[PDB]
């Protein structure tokens, strides 16, 4: 046993927590008031940071008849990396979550949920076939319900959560119709000659239908533009929770099966450029419609949504390895960036005052003093990004330009512009302490300050393989030197007193206010009414 | 009602001192035009008539939409 | 953060001005 | 369930070995 | 830090009545309304109301705001709301 | 089996024979009777051999000489946990019945009027003529269950039309069975099976089983029993029903539906495929315009058993193991969200629902087992349900996926009303009226909790003791439906 | 409170001098 | 729109018996 | 779990022999879980491949794997 | 070297492209625990080659 | 928890928990599985 960590500390913590007492762990139960807390979960979890590559095997789960027992992962260049990446994140939100809670008194099954949606991510992240995926899928859509309303201040905000959790409900389905349709076809779970099988050979069109419900699967369980589930509710609950529905179920989850089946949206190229499709557009369409939202927490997703419309549309482009490592690296600044966005948020439990340019990037931590970091080493500058996960694949989008011939999209995929803008429309926009970032909380921001090569390079560790031959490319070089120049426009123009441009706040000729698309991109995207 | 809309009339000056400088920063832009607002909505109410009053309470609502 | 802390916690950024300077090396 | 979770290990190192 | 008692709720309105852009620090006082002494409109209400939400209350409902009428109203204003 | 066959039938007759106004008696030992049966139900479990196509452990008596339609006792596969979930379920409701004093409600009353093992019978009898006296037989019982102890929410009654039609839907396969048993003297099922019948007229007697069956199986023409028959039905009224009289109608089709007409079952096929698929649908729309928490709950189980339908169709083993997996799932969850609705009820003493509200500081415990089977009626993947709903659901299996199209939406608007109606449940601080009665849960209140979700758990993670048992049974009928 | 607006550019790098000066060290030191 | 379904219902029925068909 | 391949007497018309005829289905059924695990062998050994490869862990098997999934036809 | 190249490399990798080098390569590569200081030498003769190949297939892009 | 305090008499229902706690496994095997895993693999060996 190596996964069910956090599963065994979710399952101890939710009953034994509320009998147990001053200790918890083994003895002292009770001596005082109980006080427990995550204790447990994390003296047992912190062990599985020490993921290194060599041969693991199988154990049995549901043995249902059509299906296999002996289930778990045999290790390739995704398994290890994926497990330390998610334990990472889960001890992450925990060290930050016992700094954020002990003040409200549903914080001990609040934790017990969160290593819940934890552990559904893990058997996400951990299963060897895509049922024991399926499994996890929904059990992380459900644990993103489950850590939404833990605040639970507003009910109204639930009785739109309810609404929202339809599509969280409506991707899982178009999962189980996938999986249902492979095997169908498959008659197997074994993700390695299945692309031979399925390579080769309703709508008699079937298998690519097949990969675009994988696709639509991946989509519904996330949450970008129009199949956003958790943006207009996730950050009345925990900020770390926020995090964790954006980094992980939404599209860290949602991907890594779509990269375990990598070789299957490999065996119909038709699949892959309806996922580039969607992909970009989303990716356009969040960065684009990402104008002038008013906020001090929700940014936070006001950028995700684009930041992984890209990644996604990296995902369908057949580097499937790129985009990969891109989520690694995302998820790490995000993270940082969110657990930044909780600090003020805590800031904001301090005192209710925004300060005069000067405190609304920094109260004087330097512990939380890293916003700055890593906003800036995320926005796409070549420090370790940009030509980095981002623009060498747009250089690849520049022949997709080539190939299909519409001199718009792959020309400005490159989201920089949109992306710095609303970063700064975050950066800016009762006396309190000077000591307002808690060590419990920002270690965490430490260590992920830290944590900002064999991956990036991926053209070595697995080099020049069949149809995976892409990178540099038959490309111009140009825009090794162009998006920079975007870039730096979304980078000074912001230092001004008014970014927006005159005029914008009122509509142009005075037609009806409502056709703007406020109302419309905040609940559920509302394109075609 | 044309005078003792005090607590109705004198409302939305916050809101549309917020809602004017939820577009940047705002110090300076927006806390001069909340006391131009302020000023606006004092000088305002001179009728002592119902439909004017009326008419004027429509271009507040006017005003605190942009 | 402890003032002891806080002076050599920082690092001055000089780590991340290496990254700059290796990255400008491999550029041209 | 410290000690318990012990117990777990063992299990674990003994479900390991049956994987090993 | 302090809880929030009687005293604690009039040094808030203290707080309040400090507004003085068109009243005078003598005729603004906790018994001292701004329209009994200094002389207040709507204006000058909502402006000492936009001065004092910040600083003290910010549970005042947007209905009521004129119910107050005096600096001992935003005395008990700070002292019964939920912030403090 | 011979021996260890009539416990219930035993123990309540020489019951009948202690009126015993103090109680301590009658419900000691009609719960040990009711325990023992259910031990030995659990034993005929581990007796069982999943390699034969005969039937577990035979038994007959002499009924009628002539054709000798005797009671023919077969356990094998299905019925083997059929009877198994029954005895499962009936201490439940012997259990959820240690009231104090119990008076009106008079205690021996119920113990002799739950414990009529009518529904082993039926489970295990394999001539569906008497097959067919037993589910129509225990409405007697339930219908005494209903109502003589029963909550009164209107003048105790079932829309009078609809049960005319029921009752006469019932004695139409009454026709059928007798033309069936005239057809060729057949007298039980393994002879039925052999037997060969008809083209034309395997549909007539296939719809005409099916008539009775429907309105035992809920579906969309004919399912609105179901809601009125439970809010009115006693705490352990809608635990026998939820657990098994909705079981009588897959059960009745998986035995005398799919291996008996096999050229009528694949003619009605797309029949009962969009029959089940709007049922569903409707089901899941229509707890948006239902309050009342039972006719939730009943809705929910409607939605689970027209997914029942919606798979037995199949010759996929896969498709018969999730529908009976299903419907062992949904013996445990419906019932035991009837159990939850009942706790809830007599808390609260209250029959709105808008009214159940700061439950976490009520009865916070109950808020963890709601959830722990509300998970499971949406079907939270990990759990029994879901091995029962996918396993439903890849009955597409030698399919064209059509129909689980159509599960998409059954399913997808049942998890999220599930979702709508635990919240609306346990949602705020909506303080209620009740003057600080909290009510926390008994002792004796999670015990019979405790063997619902450790039924639930053991499948949800491990299957296997209940596909195995079963697949040998479930393949035999696919290849005589082949 | 008012101290760290003012010094808000200063701050914007915690040692942006000192950092400087650092690295023309450290490059003294490699060449 | 009952009845819609009702009779699309069938004509999903109809477009199994297409596939069918189909071999 | 001690059962024979022959069905006993059973001719292609089997409304004749009622015993032969539930015999000669709880045998083929028999048979068709013969083959079935046949599938389910050859998938473990599909795994096997893989298992075995690890660098190529598509190939050198994969043809063969064709082999396996021909225990299987009329796959439209 | 087909045969011989189907080990400790992806399935010869290329073989009309012909990459020729990666012999040490991946040795340097997972022979230690991959710290980013494994060979740079190896390193950019690879890049230079995969360079002058990026070359060649821009200059097949041309018609 | 207070076997001498049965004052609902709940030791029948916790005798029975732990008599289902005893309903092992029995190792019955006779299975179409452990059927097959002999006769495929008798099949295998034909290999």
């Amino acid at each position: 046993l190596i996964v069910f960590l956090p599963l065994l500390g979710s399952s101890v913590a939710g009953f034994f927590g509320r009998f147990l007492g001053s200790e918890g762990s083994a003895i002292m139960t009770t001596t005082c008031v109980s006080f427990s807390s995550i204790l447990s979960l994390i003296a047992f979890y912190e062990v599985a940071l020490g993921a290194s590559a060599c041969y693991l095997r199988i154990a049995p789960w549901i043995s249902s008849e059509m299906f296999d027992a002996s289930w778990g992962f045999l290790f390739d260049s995704l398994t290890v990396v994926m497990l330390i990446v998610v334990t990472s994140i889960s001890s992450l939100v925990h060290l930050y979550s016992i700094s954020y809670m002990s003040e409200d008194p549903h914080s001990p099954r609040f934790m017990c949920y969160l290593s819940i949606f934890t552990f559904f991510m893990l058997m996400l992240v951990t299963g060897d076939n895509f049922l024991q995926l399926f499994l996890g899928w929904e059990g992380v859509g459900l644990a993103s319900y489950l850590l939404i309303h833990f605040w639970f201040t507003r009910l109204q905000a639930d009785k739109a959560a309810i609404k929202a959790m339809l599509v969280n409900r409506v991707g899982d389905f178009g999962l189980a119709l996938g999986i249902l349709g492979c095997f169908t076809l498959f008659q197997t779970v074994d993700f390695s000659t299945i692309f031979a099988c399925a390579s080769v050979p309703m709508r008699l069109n079937a298998i690519s239908l097949i990969c675009i419900l994988l696709f639509i699967g991946a989509v519904g369980k996330s949450a970008q533009i129009g199949l956003h589930t958790w943006l207009p509710d996730a950050m009345e609950g925990p900020t770390p929770v926020s995090a964790l529905i954006h980094a992980a179920t939404m599209v860290t989850a949602g991907v890594f099966m779509i990269a375990r089946c990598s070789p299957l949206f490999e065996y119909s190229p038709t699949a892959l450029i309806v996922i580039t499709s969607a992909g970009a557009m989303t990716s356009f369409l969040a960065a684009t419609t990402g104008i002038l939202q008013n906020d001090l927490k929700r940014v936070i997703a006001y950028s995700t949504c684009s930041q992984l419309g890209y990644m996604i549309f990296a995902c369908g482009i057949s580097n499937y390895s790129v985009s990969v490592f891109h989520l690694m690296n995302h998820a790490f600044f995000k993270a940082l960036l969110f657990l930044s966005a909780g600090s003020v948020i805590h800031a904001m439990s301090d005192e209710q005052d925004m300060r005069k340019m000067g405190g609304l990037a920094s109260s004087f931590p330097l512990t939380y003093a890293m916003m700055l970091i890593g906003s800036l080493s995320l926005i796409g500058f070549p420090f370790l990004t940009g030509f980095y996960s981002k623009d060498v694949i747009l250089e690849l989008a520049y022949t997709k330009y080539t190939i299909s011939g519409n001199f718009a999209f792959w020309l400005g995929s490159v989201s920089v512009l949109f992306t710095s803008y609303y970063s700064f429309r975050l950066l800016f926009l009762d006396i309190s302490r000077c000591h307002d970032a808690p060590i419990p909380m920002a270690i965490p921001l430490i260590l992920l300050a830290l944590g900002s090569n064999f991956w990036a390079n991926s053209l070595l560790v697995l080099p020049k393989n069949e149809i995976l031959a892409e990178s540099e490319f038959a490309a111009p070089t140009i825009i090794k030197l162009i998006p920079i120049l975007f870039s730096t426009l979304g980078a000074f123009v912001a230092y001004n007193v008014n970014p927006v441009a005159d005029q914008f706040q009122r509509a142009f000729q005075t037609s009806t206010f409502c056709n703007r698309l406020y109302s419309f991109f905040n609940k559920r995207w509302f394109f075609d009414q | 009602r044309r005078a003792a809309q005090k607590e109705r009339v004198r409302i939305l000056y916050r809101r549309a001192l917020k809602d004017t400088l939820n577009w940047a920063v705002h110090r300076h832009i927006f806390y001069r035009d909340a006391s131009d607002l302020r000023e606006k909505f004092n000088v305002n109410q001179d009728v002592e008539d119902v439909d004017r009053i009326d008419k004027l309470i429509a271009h507040g609502e006017a005003e605190y939409n942009k | 953060p402890k003032t002891w802390h806080t002076v050599t916690g920082k690092g001055l950024c000089a780590v991340m001005w290496f990254w700059i300077l290796y990255r400008a090396k491999q550029d041209g | 369930a410290a000690a318990a979770a012990a117990a777990a290990a063992a299990a674990a190192a003994a479900a390991a070995a049956a994987a090993a | 830090g302090s809880f929030l008692d009687k005293s604690e709720v009039t040094d808030r309105v203290l707080s309040v009545v400090k507004n003085f852009q068109k009243v005078d620090p003598s005729k603004v006082t906790p018994k001292a309304n701004f329209q009994n002494d200094l002389g207040l409109d709507s204006l000058d209400s909502v402006e000492v109301v936009m001065a004092l939400e910040e600083e003290f209350g910010f549970e005042i409902p947007d209905n009521e705001a004129d119910k107050i009428q005096s600096i001992d109203l935003a005395v008990d204003f700070i002292a019964s709301h939920p912030q403090a | 089996l011979s021996g260890l066959i009539l416990c219930p039938v035993l123990g309540s007759i020489i019951l009948l024979f202690i009126p015993n106004s103090r109680i301590r008696l009658i419900r000691l030992i009609g719960l040990c009777a009711s325990l023992i049966t259910f031990l030995y139900s659990l034993v005929l479990w581990i007796q069982f051999d999943s390699s034969t196509a005969k039937f577990q452990f035979v038994e007959s008596l002499r009924w009628l000489p002539y054709e000798n339609i005797n009671f023919y006792l077969g356990i094998d596969g299905i019925s083997l946990f059929f009877v198994i979930l029954t005895t499962f379920l009936i201490p439940i409701c012997i259990l959820v019945g240690w009231s104090g004093m119990r008076s009106y409600g008079k205690e021996y009353i119920i113990a002799f009027l739950i414990c009529e093992f009518l529904m082993i019978a039926v489970f295990c009898m394999l001539d569906l003529l008497l097959f067919y006296v037993f589910p129509e037989s225990v409405l007697i019982p339930m219908f005494i269950i209903i109502g003589v102890w029963g909550s009164r929410q209107r003048k105790i009654k079932a829309a009078y039309q609809f049960f005319l039609y029921t009752l006469l839907g019932s004695l139409f396969m009454l026709l059928a069975i007798l033309l069936i048993l005239f057809q060729t003297g057949t007298t039980d099922l393994q002879i039925l099976l052999t037997t060969e019948f008809s083209e034309r007229r395997q549909i007539f007697l296939w719809i005409a089983f099916f008539a009775s069956f429907a309105v035992k199986v809920p579906m969309v023409p004919v399912h609105i029993w179901l809601p009125e028959a439970h809010v009115e039905a006693p705490t352990a009224g809608s635990v026998i029903l939820a657990g098994i009289l909705l079981k009588f109608g897959t059960y009745g089709f998986l035995r005398f539906s799919i291996p008996m007409f096999p050229e009528a079952t694949l003619c009605f096929t797309p029949f009962i495929y969009t029959l089940s698929a709007i049922a569903i649908i409707y089901t899941s729309l229509t707890t948006l315009r239902q309050i009342d928490l039972k006719k939730i709950i009943a809705y929910s189980s409607v939605a689970h058993m027209n997914l029942v339908t919606i798979g037995m169709f199949s010759p996929n083993i896969q498709g018969i193991g999730g529908s009976i997996l299903l419907m062992l799932s949904h013996g445990l969850v419906s019932s035991a969200l009837f159990l939850c609705v009942g706790v809830l009820y007599d808390r609260h003493k209250t029959r709105l629902v808008r009214y159940y509200g700061g439950l976490v500081s009520t009865m916070p415990n109950f808020s963890t087992i709601f959830f722990s089977f509300t998970l499971a009626n949406m079907s939270l993947p990990g759990t029994s349900s879901f091995i029962g709903e996918f396993l439903i659901l890849v009955g597409a299996f030698q399919r064209n996926s059509l129909v689980a199209t159509l599960a998409a939406l059954g399913m997808i608007l049942g998890a999220a009303y599930s979702l709508w109606l635990y919240n609306r449940v346990v949602s705020g601080n909506l303080k209620p009226d009740f003057l600080h009665k909290f009510s926390d849960l008994n002792g004796r209140e999670v015990f019979i909790f405790i063997p619902f979700l450790v039924g639930l758990v053991w499948m949800g993670v491990y299957p296997k003791v209940f596909l195995d048992c079963m697949h040998t049974s479930v393949s035999n009928l696919v290849q005589h439906g082949k | 409170k008012h101290p760290m607006l003012s010094n808000q550019m200063r701050h914007a790098l915690p040692g942006l001098g000192i950092g400087v000066a650092a690295f023309c060290v450290y490059l003294v030191g490699e060449q | 729109g009952i009845f819609g379904i009702a009779l699309p219902i069938i004509v999903y029925k109809g477009i199994v018996k297409d596939f069918h068909m189909q071999d | 779990f001690e059962e024979s391949a022959p069905d006993g007497f059973d001719p292609e018309n089997p409304y004749k022999d009622p015993v032969a005829m539930v015999e000669m289905r709880e045998h083929i059924v028999r048979e068709k879980w013969i083959h079935i695990e046949k599938a389910k062998i050859l998938r473990e050994k599909v795994k096997w491949c893989y298992r075995v490869e690890g660098v190529n862990h598509y190939q050198k098997c994969r043809h063969l794997v064709q082999q396996y999934l021909d225990a299987t036809r009329g796959v439209g | 070297t087909q045969e011989e190249m189907s080990a400790a490399k992806i399935a010869l990798g290329s073989r009309d492209m012909c990459a020729h080098l990666l012999i040490p390569l991946n040795k340097c590569r997972q022979a230690e625990f991959y710290l980013p200081w494994k060979c740079e030498d190896e390193r950019h003769v690879y890049e230079k080659c995969e360079y002058e190949l990026v070359m060649e297939r821009m200059l097949a892009m041309k018609k | 928890k207070w076997e001498d305090w049965e004052l609902p008499c709940y030791i029948t229902s916790f005798l029975t928990i732990v008599i289902l706690g005893v309903g092992l496994n029995a190792k019955p095997d006779l299975s179409i599985e452990t059927w097959a895993h002999q006769k495929a693999l008798e099949r295998l060996e034909m290999e």
